[PDB]
RNA sequence: AAUAAAUAGUCAAUUAAAGCAAUACGUGGUGAAGUGAAACAUCUCAGUAGCCACAGGAAAAGAAAACGAAUGUGAUUCCGU
RNA sequence: CCUGAGUAGCUCGGAAAACGUUAUUUUGAGUGAAUCUGCCCAGACCAUUGGGUAAGCCUAAAUACUAAUUAGUGACCGAUA
RNA sequence: UGUCAGAGCACAUUAAUGUGUGAUGGCGUGCGUUUUGAAGUAUGAGCCGGCGAGUUAUGAUAGCAAGCGUUAGUUAACCAGGAGAUGGGGAGCUGUAGCGAAAGCGAGUUUUAAAAGAGCGUUUGUUUGUUAUUAUAGACCCGAAACGGGUUGAGCUAGUC
RNA sequence: AGGGGUGAAAUUCCAAUCGAAAUCCGUGAUAGCUGGUUCUCGUCGAAAUAGCUUUAAGGCUAGCGUGAGAUCACAAAUAAG
RNA sequence: UUCUCGCAGUCAGACAGUGGGGGAUAAGCUUCAUUGUCAAGAGGGGAAGAGCCCAGAUCAUUAAAUAAGGUCCCCAAAAUA
RNA sequence: UUGUGGUAGACGAGCGUUGUAUUGGAGUUGAAGUCAAAGCGUGAGCAUUGGUGGAUCCAAUACAAGUGAGAAUGCCGGCA
RNA sequence: GGACUGUUUAACUAAAACACAACUCUAUGCCAAACCGUAAGGUGAUGUAUAUGGGGUGACACCUGCCCAGUGCUGGAAGGUUAAAGAAGGAGGUUAGCGCAAGCGAAGCUUUUAACUGAAGCCCCAGUGAACGGCGGCCGUAACUAUAACGGUCCUAAGGUAGCGAAAUUCCUAGUCGGGUAAAUUCCGUCCCGCUUGAAUGGUGUAACCAUCUCUUGACUGUCUCGGCUAUAGACUCGGUGAAAUCCAGGUACGGGUGAAGACACCCGUUAGGCGCAACGGGACGGAAAGACCCCGUGAAGCUUUACUGUAGCUUAAUAUUG
RNA sequence: CUACCCUUGGUUGUGUGCUGUUCUAAUUGGUAACUGUUAUCCAGUUUCAAGACAGUGUUAGGUGGGCAGUUUGACUGGGGCGGUCGCCUCCUAAAAGGUAACGGAGGCGUACAAAGGUACCUUCAGUACGGUUGGAAAUCGUAUGUAGAGUGUAAUGGUGUAAGGGUGCUUGACUGUGAGACAUACAGGUCGAACAGGUGAGAAAUCAGGUCAUAGUGAUCCGGUGGUCCAGUAUGGAAUGG
């Protein structure tokens, strides 16, 4: 094994587990959306119920 | 997973400067453990003999918490905590700031 | 036999939004919960019911959610909240 | 698509504020609006800035 | 000798290997593909495999225009971290 | 007075350094220094500061390997092994 | 094509509704494989016998249990020895504070004007043995024509002298 | 003597078969594709759908299974209104 | 049939009934929805029969009563008007 | 009281088998071995005896496995 | 049809395939062009334009027509485009210093791109045809018609020259017609609406020749109507030895129906003493090659190209060699 | 006159590389002779031919299937040709949602600084009547007229005093958020109370977090711009990074 580096470029460990992340719709262009789902975007999200199996592993 | 855009991939990443660097090394200090502890005149000669940094240690200190004790607290540090300060100022002991 | 003509032009479904009213009758609703969702109005907003801006209900204050019938001949459909207080 | 995006931007604070839909086929008419501002905290005039 | 001298060259004599191989390790040089990437063209094994050359009982690097950021250590090499 | 000159650099391509050519080390071409109050180094790079003084040679010892000899060991095989 | 009953026949025990055999009566389309589904005219197996496919090292997660503990515990490597257990040896590790990119702050922190709201937290173990799953390595086994480089080759055949 | 030759040419031939010989090794190559993979018993006990996928006999999640620990009456259905 | 965890299997289903689409209301036809079965679970009837009905099987027993189904003989039991 | 159809699949409990480590036991008055036979057992399994055989073997427990064969157009050898 | 003596894919096809002189086009003046290889070196070649290399057709007779639109080739030079490379500079940064700040900024060095010069090459213009390649449609037109000698019109660069032509080329078409032939979807001659014939991937003919293809006829007959006989070597027997493929086990009927949808095993009815020999084979979805026809694989392999990316190689330029 | 800006041409005028030249000494030569050597190799002595050329090497070009490595999607009543791949509305679709098809239709890759928000005012379309051109149908006045008018538009529903037409102010076509929720394999998509500041409209209560909604759109890499209480490899900067 090994660390997959290029995926813990992308989070943020946190306390107990539970990794957080950045909402992610934002590499060209937002000139589509409301003000409000922006700042929606700007705050920081969490992973879903599923995906800790899915990321857990990499870890 | 068969064929799909990684996760890791379709997130966006976070960037940071302190990159050819490392975070700051510091031991810290949290007024409840060292309350179960009993010691005085806190400094590098008695962390030694407590066994709780090593004899190359070369870590300054953080002072930390607001808890109540009823012990003459006895640390020369190089930096504090206010809540920690005020702690430790109404029990009656002594506040060394030795950086 | 298996040959390639002329097109038919698509009658692909789109993604079918889910609709109707998401409460019912005898239940507590609290303040913001949506109940009904529609795109093309057959309800109205009676009292202690809000409209969200795509033809949207949802509850403004707590309580119950009840129905009225009127109009030319009652086949239009009022949506209120009912209270009750202590 | 059709690229119709134009970024506002602030007279005295000079920050980026809102990116709006300017009409310049039915006229070239500069825009001057009025709108929040954060490092003063109130409502300022901005602009357009291409 | 050409070319006069001197050289090239020729003749005679002294010294060492030249060689092979412990089917492995040292070093230098040359130096792959297949495969993975679910394709593949950067990458990837890998400087691996293979080939060439010189040795040894080991060989190589080695004594600070060194590391590096500390009132720092003070040949090179090996092991865990 | 001396302390290793087509040297360090520099430009265009290269490789390694954990790096996809980047400080650092090496060179393929051209270019090309400095002399003790000297130089370079301190991941572009200047000033300050600190380090050590290239362009000469050699070096055991720990660390690698077991074809051979000697003895022994083995929850090693026991004649389709 | 044998079973369940059953005469009939011939003998007499691991003392047991004895054993061996069975005229006839009732019943009745092999083995696995893939498969929606094979009794199948799908596939493979003549047969006896030998052999023949889940492991190693490292590591993570999770489970069971044990030891230890209220600054514990754990030593790697290495030295010592029956090449043994083990002793010496904390060098590092998990935890007691986390938050934020960070400066920094701190049971508070991040955004913000906001100690508003919201998010994280508002201490909850350590080391082992075993098991299950798993990543690196040919990592169930057997299987593709292929691809790269290095060798043997014109005496068959082809040509030339 | 073979990312070769040969050739009155058709893919002719190359040690009885060659669209590029035979063999060595890389290599235990790879193959989302078949074939097979060995003791007994107890209990619970499925699907064959949706979405995505250079995806269509490969894969991922939800769904439906099970084990353990649970929440354990405001939870779940079975009747009626 | 909720919460946490491990292990999964699993996207080639078929049949019967009910409603449609294509088709030709033709299809052991195809594709969706619904109720059951098989798959994944043997059996009595249907002359045998994968999906139909009765049905849901711990084992043994030379028990009885029924379900579907049947009662002229095979082949189990019936006659009366 | 529920129970006990069951595929992949999951949970659960065991047997035998090779060697090591022990307390023990047997062995030309014939061990392991082989086959035969009117056995035992809920199952992997366990026997009793005879004959052939001529030398190490077996019970209980702990450990580790090249540790369990009907298939693989299986291999090896042999007989059809 | 091929000219022909000729050659061959051992081991399916031997020729209308290939070769072949002959002709044709192009390139080459010595250390030649050209070829091997990395390079020495070697061939071409110990060759020297009646010579060599490469390309094309393929005795011979007579001809090979229109087009340089595009690409290929060749030349040219006005003109626009064109890398690297050389460098008039530019601004930024460090600050010795000037500086109350605010900042300015010597020198040194770094950062980074530019005035301008700048080859070949592309665009440009001509030539280039036995090069690559192609060589159209419509409408109107003639005191019987019909037709088109002709003309006009759209496009192209140009609109098939000669010649031949239902043929190795023609779907329509078994075209029409003539003969052949009792009886002609075959043969040939013949008319030419030839989807697209067509001139050097040649055209029309061409004597001999071809194990060449095709049609008719003469003789000839067991090819046929139309089968029979004799002798051999087996197959038959006896004697010596003496295999093979295949195989879950077979005590291995018929008909109907069902059934994974075509039955030796199933159900329903019928039929057959046991065991052999000569046999011939309906089947056992016969045996013999994990089906080569076919699909899939994010298979592979090979082949081509103006698919992508590069390279060998060719060509042009700056630099050291180098005055 | 003082000048500036021009145009073409002429004089030299300073430098820029250059095709043009001379000579030989670098250098080349499968010119020729001689010694090694008696050697079709070679080297040297050289002559001759030349010659700063060529060639060599680096670089930059153009060219270059000759060669090398790869690619040449999927879906599918076999395959290929055809058609399609994203999202929105209607029917299918069994009066909850959801429900396939190589099913029938439609569409789209928007527009709007007003066609928005605010406050106010106002209403059918149409029919007929009478009325200068003025006719099937221009517009005026009247009554009739329940939607057949408009809805920024493809469609659906609703919108009859309205979300429609007009009038005045303005760009809340805000900032920081955000309880609560819908649908949900992930990605995600959707609303929204309410708080705080700043506002605007309206006398004010109240409304304005864009359009009556359902579509008008693409993750992520990479590179860039503006601003920034972020860092700056000894330090101070700076570059660069965040």
């Amino acid at each position: 094994m090994k660390v997959k580096s290029a995926a813990k470029k992308r989070f943020k460990l946190t306390k107990s587990g539970q990794i957080k992340r950045k909402h992610a719709y934002t590499s060209h262009l937002a000139p589509h959306k409301t003000t409000k789902q922006k700042r929606h975007l700007r705050k920081q999200g969490t992973v879903s119920a599923s995906d800790f199996k899915r990321i857990g592993n990499l870890i | 997973e068969g064929g799909q855009t990684p996760l890791y991939r379709r997130l966006p990443k976070f960037g940071n400067a302190r990159k050819g660097f490392l975070k700051q090394e510091w031991v810290v200090l949290n007024l409840n453990k060292i309350a179960k502890l009993k010691l005085d005149k806190i400094n590098r000669a008695s962390l030694i003999e407590k066994q709780v940094i090593s004899a190359k240690s070369q870590l300054p200190i953080k002072l930390i918490g607001h808890t109540k004790l009823e012990k003459p607290l006895h640390f020369e540090v190089h930096k504090v905590s206010k809540q920690a300060l005020k702690a430790v100022e109404n029990a009656n002991g002594s506040v060394k700031l030795l950086e | 036999s298996k040959k390639g003509v002329g097109s038919t032009k698509n009658g692909r479904d789109s993604h079918a939004k889910r609709l109707g009213a998401k409460k019912a009758d005898g239940q507590m609703i609290r303040t913001g919960q949506i109940i009904y969702r529609q795109r093309g109005t057959r309800v109205y907003p009676g009292v202690n019911v809000g409209l969200g801006s795509d033809d949207t209900l949802f509850a403004l204050s707590d309580g119950l959610v009840k129905y009225q019938k009127f109009g030319p001949k009652q086949g239009k459909t009022r949506v209120s909240v009912v209270k009750h207080k202590l | 698509a059709v690229k119709r995006s134009t970024r506002l931007g602030c007279n005295d604070c000079r920050e980026i504020n809102y990116l709006t839909f300017k009409n310049v086929k039915k006229n070239p008419e500069k825009l001057a609006l009025n709108k929040f501002c954060s490092r003063c905290r109130k409502v300022v005039v901005h602009k357009e800035v291409k």
